[PDB]
RNA sequence: AGUAUGGGAGAGGAUGGUAGAAUUCCAGGUGUAGCGGUGAAAUGCGUAGAGAUCUGGAGGAAUACCGAUGGCGAAGGCAGCCAUCUGGCCUAAUACUGACGCUGAGGUACGAAAGCAUGGGGAGCAAACAGGAUUAGAUACCCUGGUAGUCCAUGCCGUAAACGAUGUCUACUAGCCGUUGGGGCCUUUGAGGCUUUAGUGGCGCAGCUAACGCGAUAAGUAGACCGCCUGGGGAGUACGGUC
């Protein structure tokens, strides 16, 4: 991140560009995601449900 | 006694507790506050609003200290991370840098079972 | 790619240091697979930093 | 023969044997057999990152055709010197001469 | 490893005409080299099971070529399995 | 069906070395009353100083981002980087052998995890077990700990919803839209458009099916060989035998 604040920035105004800032590194996913351990069974499956996710959104958005 | 100009912040918050430490620049603590010394015993230490008044609390007694602007870092998920950054700025000191640093691992250990709740 | 090309590898990573899926920039399998490879040697010798 | 890359990151302190190293390497490789297609010296680099809490490095860069044993012989002194804090060895298809980007 | 060089001399020894490359001998003998060099490789990786079905398979398609070359001449058959050594 | 020669992609296998992040422990600097945990609590840790924060050490295990309805492998399975040894596959054109093929009862090789034997290792996690909760009771789900094990070397065991619940090989039968590795052709300066081939996906005509559905990766149309089924329980059990 390492937002740093010019002259003119409000508090609040810098603390908004930094949650933006951590919200578009998405590290708070990578942490709920560190917290307990999945079974590869598990991950193999939200990662097919995902694979079919997309092609039904390109799908969508293509026609 | 010590008069420093510069200073961090360390926000180490959880789905149970916030602890706000201010230090000077080389890591050496100067005032520490968490939401279990102010009350909001238990469930209620995770509240932003608890971890809003342990801010304050760390804020001004760092302010005996003499500092006028600090660097804060945020370090963990759950609430009281903003409401703590606020504070420490609605005190009246003026923030240089804010950035996040939660430790992630490359693939390193293995964490525990799921909860079946 | 070549590890020593290193605008070119930094043209391909974040702030962080992390490296861009090939859906955001319209890469190439193939090209992909070499520029990540660059990257991690570029990583250990030390050109590019790891994290940050 | 074979053709390798080699990279070798050396304490700054000791630059001033950079020289004699090199030297003796190359001697080395010429006497048992093979090329160096390629000698590069890209000078006091600043580290992304510290090793060993040193923030700046010189790097060499070698490009030579040579055998197993010259190669063995070479991993070893890398090993056992001191001077030398990294080393990056890679094999490659063809001998390459054309002076590199990073050298300036 | 073999190189181009060795598998030359072997199919120059055992070329039955000009640019022949397909006859048993040559691929009876290319397989026996190939064979007997492997297992320099298997005495110091026991473990590679992986590259051992490669084997296997080498070790298939010699038998296969030498049943048809007993087949088809008898003396031919015996002269090469003389001339490498084979016991069979 | 196979061989030689050029070129290409790959987490295919075995051995050794090495890099960064993180957890745990140890020592030290700052510093002072909590920390941790839950639905709420309690057990537990802390004024011989915890938690937090900074610097430095020790050790083990696993490789974020790339990452993909992607890739490789007979299957089981395989992900940081580098070197060494090594298997298969794809692709072009010539040259070569001349049916050398398909399948396969017995047999034999490999074969997740757990488990066993001998010797090492042990960060994290965690059967058994201990304590705290919840409950009418709780032997469990939740919480604090924690041994075997999970890791390495050398062997055994031979079982899984080991699944596409779909044996292997061959030929033929509308089309449309993706994607991976190659070959060819065309525009015209560099990126696009047509084809062709080997994989991997989504629809869908005919045909098939009890229906669901399958539909060139068939469960369609045919041929070769093997395995298996004959109501539900008793029962993959008893006796005998092999290991
Ligand atoms: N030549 C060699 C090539 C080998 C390679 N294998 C290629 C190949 O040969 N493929 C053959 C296709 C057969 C296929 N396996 C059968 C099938 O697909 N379902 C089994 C029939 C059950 C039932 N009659 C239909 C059914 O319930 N459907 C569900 C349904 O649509 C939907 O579920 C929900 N909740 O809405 C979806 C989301 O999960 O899941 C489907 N279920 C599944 N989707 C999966 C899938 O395709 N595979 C693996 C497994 O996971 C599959 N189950």
């Amino acid at each position: 991140p390492q937002v740093k604040l010019k002259e003119g920035e409000p508090v609040d105004v810098a603390i908004r560009r930094f949650k933006r800032s951590c919200e578009k590194a998405g590290v708070l996913a990578d942490v709920r995601k560190r917290e307990f351990y999945e079974k590869p069974t598990q991950e193999r499956k939200r990662k097919k449900a995902a694979a079919v996710k997309r092609y039904q959104k390109k799908l969508a958005r293509e026609s | 006694t010590r008069t420093v100009s510069e200073g961090v912040a360390h926000i180490h918050a959880s789905f149970n507790n916030t602890i706000v430490t201010i230090t000077d620049r080389q890591g050496n603590a100067l005032a520490w506050a968490t939401s279990g010394g102010q009350g909001f015993r238990g469930s209620r230490k995770s509240t932003p609003f608890a971890a809003q008044v342990a801010a304050e609390v760390a804020g001004k007694a760092a302010l005996d200290y003499g500092l006028k602007n600090l660097d804060v870092l945020v370090k963990g998920p759950g609430p009281g991370r903003e409401s703590a950054v606020r504070a420490l700025g609605a005190v009246g000191y003026k923030i240089n840098s804010i950035t996040d640093v939660t430790p992630i691992p490359h693939n390193g250990c293995r964490p525990p079972k799921k909860r079946r709740v | 790619i070549d590890y020593k090309d290193i605008d070119t590898l930094k043209q391909y990573i974040t702030e962080n240091g992390k490296i861009v899926p090939s859906r955001i920039t319209g890469t190439k399998a193939r090209y992909q697979r070499q520029l990540a490879l660059a990257i991690k040697q570029a990583r250990y010798l030390s050109l590019i930093p790891y994290t940050d | 023969m074979r053709h390798y890359e080699i990279v070798l990151l050396v304490h700054p302190d000791q630059s001033d044997q950079v020289v004699g190293m090199v030297e003796r390497y190359i001697s080395q490789i010429k006497e048992a057999d093979g090329q160096i297609h390629r000698l590069e010296d890209w000078g006091r680099r600043q580290l992304a990152y510290p090793i060993n809490k040193i923030h700046k490095a010189h790097y060499i860069l070698m490009n030579v055709e040579c055998g197993q044993s010259t190669l063995d012989e070479l991993e070893e002194l890398f090993r056992y010197n001191d001077a030398i804090i990294r080393n990056l060895i890679i094999r490659r298809e063809h001998a390459i001469t054309e002076e590199s980007l990073l050298a300036k | 490893a073999l190189t181009n060089a060795d598998r030359a001399e072997i199919i120059a020894k055992f070329a039955r005409a000009e640019n022949d490359t397909g006859s048993p001998e040559v691929q009876v003998a290319l397989l026996t080299a190939q064979i007997n060099d492997l297992q320099g490789h298997f005495k110091a990786h026991k473990h590679d099971h992986h590259s051992r079905r490669g084997l296997i398979r080498m070790v298939n398609q010699r038998r296969k070529l030498l049943d048809y070359l007993n087949g088809k001449d008898h003396e031919r058959y015996t002269a090469l399995i003389g001339a490498l050594g084979l016991r069979r």
